[PDB]
């Protein structure tokens, strides 16, 4: 480790630039297993509506879906409006 | 050809169904003639060593017999497979459409007429 | 190979509207969550039937259900509305983040008068359990017969007969 | 070349030919092809001589162009049709010039006017890669667009290519240059019966590999390019030019020799398809590829040229390549006919 | 196959000067063909020579087709028989001999009507029983 | 392909893209996926032999769709019989042509 | 005129790729192409494919062939030549656009061309398609799948084109 | 309609402008392959701002690193063996 | 089929015949070579936006960055011959006569 050490400090000494690019691309690459906001991402990313939710046809026992756009039932980003 | 016929999974060498042939018989001439091609390959490989071709590295020809059997067996697994796969569908397709294999009207040569040709 | 029959010029005479777009837009939600029901089902005849002709019996009412919502402003706070639609046109975007003042006073003033809420965000974007009446199609492409399948290989595998077969080949 | 940077530029034509027989999109088929182009250049550019930036020189200007031409009845394909899975051409102008594209990748018709020269500028292990593995991946495209070919159009291409390969044979020194013309000649027989079966034509590929890759890079062994060089082969190793005269004999395809594995199977195919002018014919030629497959054993092992005091020398000491592979390639390539039935094992 | 279609619907023993022009096409033809690919692999002299190389060979091909298909029918017209193979031996090989005449060789003139010859008849051969050379994919 | 390895390792690595009726980014249609869906369902475990005669209407119709060959001719005739009754003046076009 | 605009760039097209394939100086060669690929870019746009024609003249246009601009710098001819320097270059760049010009006289006529395909001379704006594209702009997001539906593409194009780098410097090593 | 007018206009004065004042009065060629790879490979990563709005991103995400790690990688390469060195 | 698709093959087909109809210039041919992947690209991109073939939009591009790739090869190819010949012309690309 003394020597490893040394060797990170010998190349910062002779050489600034690559050693910085090395440690940005180092953890531009491991944080994004190390997220609790990449999930909300993609969360995000899919709430955003392009296309018209087509309707369901009603043949009963739908639970989940609603009947009104303002019916407490289906799908809420309330989870985005605090964040 | 048989490329494309229905439930062939692809890149399998031997088929599971392949299974319900008769394997081949452990001496099987087939099977002892690829053990005689494993043989040459031993003295042929000594030659270009320039070694003694019928003494040296009996380590080297018992690898080139064996591999040569054991590679053959499998080969002629699917071997007998895809020919009896060939003949397979082909007795079952004469079933199917009886109209174009008729009944060959068997008539003895009582009745035919073979034309004479003297050979003088 | 055969006949393009559409419907004729009668039932093309809708009460269209004449609004424009900011007056279009500057209502929008509180006009998809006032007149869902004719939406619903004619959207769902689009998508079902596959075909324009067939759903011009909903798509007229859609038009007509509008014009039931848009009278119905100018027999209330329609003055907030024009101080509201003739502030969005001004942006290029047409783009609620500049008009958050007269939104309020849209809302407020429908809010009381006639009671329409402002949807919360996510909530036009719902699929929604739409009753209809019109049976679905039994083939919305209007797919012909389908070829038979060749049948299908079975049997136990037998040894080849008389093995190779190939030349003089045997076993 | 540094050796890890030769093998893997090696793996990514091994990965670039592979790609072609594992895709079912049309682009991919393309793909692996000029990825695979990409990667020869610099291995051709093995020794750096000027013969041998002439021979990638030209290698890669027929090369490129018909991958041009492959992407044109690509998008032709694509235009009346919409899809770019491997299957049957639905345009006719379009496989006319997928066939010819194809084709003068490798070489059959006049076409084929660059494999002579390209063969003999390149080192002669360089020339094994061109000529025993550059052969499938153009193959591989063949097979499965073979259910709607022309057969107008690939058995002409295919008897050119017997007829101009053979001809040629007989006027060449450079040990490559036979080569290539052999090549030639053989290409043909295997694609002759492509239109009409396509497991004869991959007998064919795997019988013609074996034989021209144990007699190429046996004669790497004996490090010999020139009928003289090769002739002098026999006071050193008489051995070697006794292996190579069973492999040349095998290669003009006289039975019980393996070589004549493929010129039966193909003659019993063109026959079932009642196409008997066609064989009689292609049989014909195969006597010219035998000429001077017969001149070249006559110079090697039957008889015995001069050779040089200076030789003498050599006797002393002794190859350090391994060979790898090669004892066994020509016991499999010489003796394997009575192994026939295994044709069905290609199926 | 227009060229082909043009010679063969022509019945043998008759409409000579038609058999004979389309004789000449098809000799023609395949003259640009042999003289275009010589021009290409090997470069001539300045144009005027180039055309003088693709005159001699366009010259003999359409001979070679011309005299062929004159006496390839009219043979059928004196001696009254159509099918015989031999009618298309006696004019296919003069061939041969036209091209011994615009080469100035008796060798590979005669060499070439017994060569040319045999072909021709087989051509008509091939027409009679239905030989096919390019066949179809069968089985 | 000539080894369909996609097939035995089962995942896709082309097919994605083979048809323009498979998924789609957002569900964005092609311009003739009504077609491409009679075509393949029409064609499947039938062969490339078979399908090719039989399901051949739906090719037809498709082969239209892409390319609309069929529909310019019907196009650019009616140009062609309009141009020459009003350059020799007999018909008049109605109003509703023009603003 | 304007409603031809699609036709006119494509006849642009033509007589761009008829000079410079009819092979004049290489520096000169270049332009005859560059004017086609800015040419090229048109009808594209016009199409639709914004981002696919507006790539094209940043890499291509504006790139690649700024090297072949580059290479004809230092390895060039002592004297290089010009359509008026040779005749055979000042003949193929009549022939060519003459047989252009014989083309759409027959398109113009008849629109019933039939030389190698079918074609029809009919306006080029009927090809298109009516129809909202949403907010979504359709070419804009059919080559973002790069990322979420390309998966082998990727892999391949990052692989050759890192085997791209092996192969040029070591042809150009000198031995 | 604006697009190729601006062009045609602009085209217009430039050209006007010098014409009013004519008549009135082996390491350069190794590196621009390389930067022709590098420039090609910058086209890969161009359409990454929309990419970045998929339902997917995860596989987006990776791939996309892929990409510039080969960049740096191909740069790697032709710094070390020499290469981006020029010759001398 | 439409004017402004012949306008593209039919300039691809002159391409092709300038490609392989080599004057006294490797260059020229290299940059008629240079033709069709741009022709093809053309080509490709009406065909893919005319039909809405939204995933299809990969191939422009990925025509684009290896049918280039050649041409990376091909320069250092032209410049290498010009290293040792000291010039493009292909009359001199002929060693391998024999
Ligand atoms: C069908 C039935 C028949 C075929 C059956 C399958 C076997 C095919 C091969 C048969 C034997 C060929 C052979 O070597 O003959 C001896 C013969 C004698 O060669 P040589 O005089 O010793 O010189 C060899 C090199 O030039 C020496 O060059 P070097 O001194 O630079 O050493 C480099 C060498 C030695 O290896 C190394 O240097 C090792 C590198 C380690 C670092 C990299 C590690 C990561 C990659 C590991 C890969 C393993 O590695 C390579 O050449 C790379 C390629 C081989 C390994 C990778 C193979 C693909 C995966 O070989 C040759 O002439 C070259 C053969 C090249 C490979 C075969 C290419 C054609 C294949 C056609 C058929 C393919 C299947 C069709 C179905
Ligand atoms: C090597 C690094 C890159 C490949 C591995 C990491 C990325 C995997 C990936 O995207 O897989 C996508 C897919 C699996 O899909 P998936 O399930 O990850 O994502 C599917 C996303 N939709 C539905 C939008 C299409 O796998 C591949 O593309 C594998 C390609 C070959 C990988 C190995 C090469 C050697
Ligand atoms: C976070 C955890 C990691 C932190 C960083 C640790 C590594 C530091 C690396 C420092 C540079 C490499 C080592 C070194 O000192 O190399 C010296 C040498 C300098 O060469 P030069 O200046 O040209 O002199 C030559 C003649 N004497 O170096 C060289 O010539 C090599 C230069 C290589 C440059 C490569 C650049 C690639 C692109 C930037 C990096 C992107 C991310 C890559 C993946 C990183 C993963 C962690
Ligand atoms: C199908 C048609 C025919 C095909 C084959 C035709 C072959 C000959 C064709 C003509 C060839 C050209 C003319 C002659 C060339 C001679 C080549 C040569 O190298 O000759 C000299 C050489 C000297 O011998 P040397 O290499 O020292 O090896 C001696 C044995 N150790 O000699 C040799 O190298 C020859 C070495 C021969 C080794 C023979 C090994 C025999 C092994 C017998 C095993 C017996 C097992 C019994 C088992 C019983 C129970 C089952
Ligand atoms: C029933 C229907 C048909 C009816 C008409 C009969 C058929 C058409 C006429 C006969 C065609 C075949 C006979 C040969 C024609 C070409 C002859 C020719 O080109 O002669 C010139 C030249 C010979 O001399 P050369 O070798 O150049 O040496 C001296 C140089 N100073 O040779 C050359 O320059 C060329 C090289 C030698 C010849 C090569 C082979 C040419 C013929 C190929 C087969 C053509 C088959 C045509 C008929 C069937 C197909 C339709
Ligand atoms: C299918 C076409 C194959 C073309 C092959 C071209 C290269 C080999 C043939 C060749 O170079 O010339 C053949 C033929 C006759 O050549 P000829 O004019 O007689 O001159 C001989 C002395 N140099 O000259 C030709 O141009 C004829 C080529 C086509 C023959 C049918």
């Amino acid at each position: 480790a003394g020597r490893i050490a040394s060797f990170l400090k010998n190349a910062w000494a002779k050489e600034p630039v690559l050693v910085a690019s090395f440690a940005i691309g180092g953890l531009a690459i491991i944080l994004p297993s190390l997220s609790p906001y990449t999930n909300y991402a993609i969360r995000i990313n899919r709430a955003t509506p392009y296309n018209y939710p087509v309707p369901l046809r009603d043949d009963g026992n739908m639970p989940d879906v609603p009947s009104h756009p303002q019916d407490p039932q289906g799908p809420s980003l309330e989870w985005l409006k605090n964040l | 050809m048989m490329s494309g016929r229905p439930g062939r999974v692809p890149l399998q060498f031997l088929p599971n169904e392949a299974r319900s042939l008769p394997p081949p018989k452990l001496t099987d001439p087939r099977l002892v003639y690829m053990g005689f091609l494993g043989y040459c390959s031993g003295l042929i490989d000594n030659a270009i060593r320039r070694r003694p071709v019928v003494s040296a590295g009996l380590h080297r020809q018992l690898l080139y017999v064996t591999s040569f059997v054991f590679f053959g067996y499998y080969l002629l697994k699917r071997q007998d497979y895809m020919y009896a796969l060939r003949d397979h569908d082909m007795f079952a397709y004469v079933k199917s459409h009886p109209e174009d294999f008729p009944e060959k009207d068997k008539k003895t040569y009582g009745e035919i007429l073979e034309e004479f040709h003297p050979v003088r | 190979p055969g006949i393009v029959e559409l419907p004729t010029l009668e039932d093309l005479k809708v009460q269209e509207v004449k609004v424009s777009s900011s007056v279009l837009k500057a209502a929008a939600h509180h006009y998809g969550a006032q007149c869902d029901k004719p939406n619903k089902e004619f959207m769902l005849c689009r998508w079902e039937e596959k075909d324009p002709r067939r759903c011009l019996e909903e798509g007229k009412l859609v038009n007509q259900c509008a014009l039931d919502f848009f009278r119905q402003i100018k027999r209330h706070c329609a003055e907030p509305f024009t101080e509201y639609w003739t502030c969005i046109d001004y942006s290029g975007l047409q783009l609620f983040r500049h008009c958050r003042k007269q939104q309020a006073k849209f809302d407020e003033c429908v809010l009381d008068k006639l009671g329409w809420v402002r949807p919360d965000l996510g909530e036009l974007s719902k699929v929604t359990k739409v009753k209809t009446d019109r049976p679905l199609p039994e083939n919305p492409y209007h797919s012909r017969a389908r070829p038979e399948p060749n049948p299908e290989a079975e049997g136990d595998l037998k040894p080849a007969k008389h093995g190779s077969r190939l030349f003089f080949w045997t076993m | 070349m540094n050796p890890i940077i030769y093998t893997t530029l090696i793996m990514t034509v091994m990965s670039g030919t592979m790609l072609v027989m594992i895709s079912s999109h049309w682009l991919l088929i393309w793909i692996g092809f000029e990825m695979n182009l990409l990667a020869m250049i610099p291995v051709l550019m093995k020794n750096f001589n000027p013969r041998a930036t002439e021979a990638a020189t030209k290698y890669f200007l027929t090369q490129a162009t018909a991958s041009m031409m492959l992407m044109m009845a690509i998008i032709i394909n694509l235009l009346y049709s919409g899809q770019w899975t491997i299957t049957k051409m639905f345009n006719p102008v379009a496989m006319t010039m997928m066939t010819m594209a194809l084709a003068m990748k490798l070489g059959l018709s006049p076409f084929h006017f660059w494999v002579p020269e390209v063969t003999q500028g390149i080192s002669l292990q360089a020339g094994l890669l061109l000529l025993t593995w550059q052969k499938l991946a153009p193959l591989s495209v063949l097979c499965q667009i073979s259910q709607s070919i022309n057969p107008n159009l690939m058995l002409t291409m295919a008897m050119l290519s017997i007829l101009i390969g053979g001809w040629g044979g007989l006027n060449q020194t450079q040990l490559r240059k036979i080569m290539a013309y052999s090549s030639i000649a053989h290409m043909g027989w295997m694609t002759a019966v492509l239109p009409y079966n396509t497991t004869m034509t991959i007998l064919n590929l795997l019988i013609y590999i074996t034989m021209t890759l144990a007699m190429f890079m046996l004669l790497i062994h004996s490090s010999a390019t020139t009928t003289l060089s090769l002739s002098h082969t026999w006071n050193k190793m008489p051995v070697i030019t006794s292996l190579m005269m069973v492999t040349l004999l095998s290669m003009g395809g006289l039975p019980p020799l393996s070589g004549f594995m493929p010129k039966w199977m193909i003659i019993q195919e063109m026959t079932k398809n009642e196409s008997i002018i066609m064989p009689t014919l292609m049989a014909m030629t195969a006597l010219l590829n035998l000429y001077f497959y017969m001149r070249l054993a006559y110079s090697s092992s039957l008889t015995m040229f001069p050779s040089t005091n200076n030789m003498k020398m050599k006797w002393q000491f002794e190859h350090t390549k391994q060979m790898k592979l090669l004892p066994t390639m020509i016991v499999l390539s010489t003796l394997v006919l009575p192994m026939t039935p295994a044709l069905s094992s290609l199926n | 196959k227009t060229l082909l279609h043009k010679y063969s619907d022509i019945p043998e023993g008759t409409e000579c000067h038609r058999k004979a022009y389309a004789s000449t096409s098809i000799g023609g033809a395949t003259g640009l063909i042999v003289s275009a690919y010589s021009i290409a692999l090997k470069p001539p002299a300045s144009f005027l020579e180039g055309v003088a190389r693709t005159g001699r060979y366009t010259f003999t091909s359409a001979a070679i087709g011309a005299i062929f298909g004159l006496t390839s029918c009219i043979s059928a017209q004196v001696r009254e028989k159509p099918d015989d193979p031999l009618n298309y031996f006696i004019g296919g090989c003069a061939g041969g001999l036209t091209l011994g005449a615009r080469t100035r060789s008796y060798g590979i003139g005669a060499a070439a009507c017994a060569y040319m010859g045999l072909t021709a008849a087989l051509v008509k051969m091939g027409q009679l029983e239905g030989w096919q050379v390019f066949a179809e994919p069968k089985v | 392909p000539f080894f369909d390895v996609q097939k035995r390792l089962g995942l896709d690595l082309d097919r994605w893209m083979t048809i323009q009726s498979a998924e789609q980014p957002h569900k964005i249609p092609g311009r003739c996926h009504a077609f491409e869906k009679e075509w393949i369902e029409c064609a499947h475990g039938i062969g490339g032999i078979r399908a090719e005669k039989e399901c051949k209407i739906e090719f037809d119709d498709f082969v239209e769709c892409l390319l609309r060959q069929k529909t310019m001719k019907r196009l650019s005739a009616i140009k062609r019989q309009r141009d020459k009754l009003i350059k020799e003046g007999k018909y008049t076009p109605p109003p509703h042509h023009l603003g | 005129m304007t409603m031809y605009i699609a036709f006119i760039l494509s006849t642009i097209f033509v007589i761009g790729f008829v000079g410079f394939s009819s092979k004049p100086s290489p520096i000169y060669g270049g332009l005859g192409l560059i004017v086609s690929g800015g040419v090229g870019c048109g009808i594209v746009l016009n199409f639709g494919g914004s981002f696919l024609g507006l790539m094209v003249f940043l890499i291509y246009l504006g790139g690649m062939l700024v090297v072949f601009g580059y290479t004809t710098a230092m390895a060039t001819e002592m004297y290089p030549e010009v359509w008026v320097s040779n005749k055979t270059v000042f003949g193929a760049f009549v022939s060519g656009l003459m047989m252009e010009f014989c083309m759409v006289y027959y398109a113009l006529k008849e629109e019933e061309v039939e030389i190698i395909f079918k074609f029809n001379g009919l306006g080029d704006w009927v090809i298109y398609d009516t129809g909202d594209s949403g907010f979504f702009s359709e070419e804009a997001m059919g080559i973002a799948a790069l990322y979420s539906y390309g998966t082998w593409l990727v892999i391949v194009t990052g692989w050759s084109l890192l085997i791209g780098v092996v192969v040029i410097m070591e042809i150009t090593r000198g031995n | 309609m604006n697009i190729m007018l601006t062009l045609l206009t602009n085209v217009t004065l430039a050209s006007l402008l010098v014409l009013i004042a004519f008549w009135l009065p082996m390491k350069f060629f190794l590196v621009a392959i390389t930067f022709l790879l590098f420039d090609l490979e910058i086209a890969l990563l161009l359409p990454l701002p929309w990419a970045s709005q998929t339902n997917n991103l995860k596989t987006m995400l990776t791939m996309a690193l892929f990409l510039l790690i080969l960049l740096a990688a191909s740069l790697a390469y032709e710094w070390t063996q020499k290469g981006l060195e020029w010759a001398e | 089929m439409p004017l402004v698709y012949m306008n593209i093959i039919m300039a691809f087909a002159i391409a092709l015949a300038g490609l392989l109809m080599y004057r006294s210039h490797l260059m020229s041919s290299l940059l008629c070579l240079e033709g069709m992947m741009l022709s093809l690209f053309i080509m490709s991109t009406l065909i893919i936006l005319n039909t809405h073939f939204t995933l299809a939009n990969m191939m422009p591009i990925i025509l684009l960055v290896f049918a280039a790739c050649e041409a990376a090869l091909g320069l250092s190819l032209l410049v290498m011959v010009s290293n040792t010949y000291g010039t493009d012309y292909v009359q001199n690309l002929n060693l391998l006569q024999c």
